[PDB]
């Protein structure tokens, strides 16, 4: 899972 | 993951002129159709500031010639016109997927026209010499380029060892150089000698720029 | 409205732990979408990145400090760290925090200055500042250079100004060079020769790890 937001998808 | 690969390394380039720098990726950094790398400068002793985002975009305040291109792997920031304050390195990053990673850093130096040192000469402080050390200093100020050579003499011997040497980073406003050596010695050896000199050697001017005082 | 500051040891033994502190300010370490990250850069080498801290707590490190690194914020304070055990001279670096906001756009927007780390076993020995004066010379010119001599004192780094930041012009300052685990460094300042001696010139040093700080007046030979 790439790109922005990727740190929190969660 | 992916590695950021910068080239050139570092390069030259004179004023007016364009420097093109270009980073590429192993995979793509690409996603929702946006290329997620970004350029920084790092002038000395700064934090880098961003200066590209998101491959195209420029951030307020960056100049107008600045220019983010490319896409999937193949990335070009070109400064055009060069000018004073480029002087810098340059970096791209991804941050499209973890770990985010940098490139190596391109370090711009940048040409202009020689120019000769302003040398000065200072004899000890009397502080030191109370503290029986002596430093006998030269400053090499405002030249370009910056290859120079100082010569130490003292009473005409050239004092091989007991010196040291740092030059600055190129000046982002005049793009020269500037140096600085310190004979040391020790008070005694100080004490038993009359001169002291040193002897830039440099481009400019063919015949050696001696100073040199009265001990 | 926002700051960023870096605080930490100036100097370590090696094989200690090493804990850095960012202090965001003026802004919130948990509004949303920011993650708050650490970057160190070894002297004359790249940036290499060590970790991030997402607003809401999700952490991630860079393998190879993965085993070695923990990142713990403190919401309360609005303060975020790093430590770093079992350091080495590969540690020696400057650290740095800077800003995310990783939903809109991905890139480091705002920065700390950044401390700087040495690990070592020396002491840490403060300054001698020494006025260079010309060794008996007026009537050289319109211009006369003065300096500082900044000799012998550990860790890096030092700062110096001149007359406390007014002048700002004319001024070289050298990097610090070393003489087997000490540190000599020196500045000029070029002045047209009416202010000097007429006027005062002074430099002005600051060892901080060793909350040393000295003015020197350069006088007259």
């Amino acid at each position: 899972h790439i790109g922005p937001g990727r740190a929190f998808y969660t | 993951d992916i590695v950021m690969t910068q080239s050139p390394a570092s390069l030259v380039v004179s004023l007016g002129q364009r420097a093109t720098i270009s980073c590429r990726a192993s995979e793509s950094v690409d996603s929702y159709g946006k290329s997620f790398m970004h350029w920084y400068q790092q002038k000395p002793g700064q934090p880098p500031k961003v200066l590209i985002y998101i491959a195209s975009n420029l951030e307020s305040g960056v100049p107008a010639r600045f220019s983010g291109s490319g896409s999937r792997t193949d990335f070009t920031l070109t400064i055009d016109p060069v000018e004073a304050d480029d002087a810098a390195t340059y970096y791209c990053q991804q941050n499209n997927e973890d770990p985010p990673t940098f490139g190596a850093g391109t370090k711009l130096e940048m040409r202009r026209a020689d120019a000769a040192p302003t040398v000065s000469i200072f004899p000890p402080s009397s502080e030191q010499l109370t503290s029986g050390g002596a430093s006998v200093v030269c400053f090499l100020n405002n030249f370009y380029p910056k290859d120079i050579n100082v010569k130490w003499k003292i009473d005409g011997s050239e004092r091989q060892n007991g010196v040291l040497n740092s030059w600055t980073d190129q000046d982002s406003k005049d793009s020269t150089y500037s140096m600085s050596s310190t004979l040391t010695l020790t008070k005694d050896e100080y004490e038993r000698h009359n001169s002291y000199t040193c002897e830039a050697t440099h481009k400019t001017s063919t015949s050696p720029i001696v100073k040199s005082f009265n001990r | 409205q926002v700051k960023l500051q870096e605080s930490g040891p100036a100097v370590i033994k090696p094989s200690q732990s090493l804990s850095l502190t960012c202090i965001v300010s003026g802004f919130s370490i948990t509004r949303t979408n920011y993650c708050w990250h650490w970057i160190r850069q070894a002297p004359g080498k790249g940036l290499e990145w060590m970790g991030r801290i997402c607003y809401e707590g999700s952490i991630y490190y860079s393998p190879s400090i993965k085993s070695r690194s923990t990142i713990s914020r403190d919401t309360s304070l609005n303060k975020f760290f790093i430590q770093l055990i079992s350091v080495t001279n590969e540690d020696t670096a400057m650290y740095y925090c800077s800003r995310e906001n990783h939903m809109y756009e991905t890139y480091f927007d705002v920065w700390g200055q950044g401390t700087t780390v040495t690990v070592s076993s020396a002491k840490t020995t403060p300054p001698s500042v020494y006025p260079l004066a010309p060794g008996s010379a007026a009537q050289t010119n319109s211009m006369v250079t003065l300096g500082c001599l900044v000799k012998g004192y550990f860790p890096e780094p030092v700062t110096v100004t001149w007359n406390s930041g007014s002048l700002s012009s004319g001024v070289h300052t050298f990097p610090a060079v070393l003489q087997s685990d000490l540190y000599t460094l020196s500045s000029s300042v070029t002045v047209p020769s009416s202010p000097r001696p007429s006027e005062t010139v002074t430099c002005n040093v600051a060892h901080p790890a060793s909350s040393t700080k000295v003015d020197k007046k350069i006088v007259p030979r």
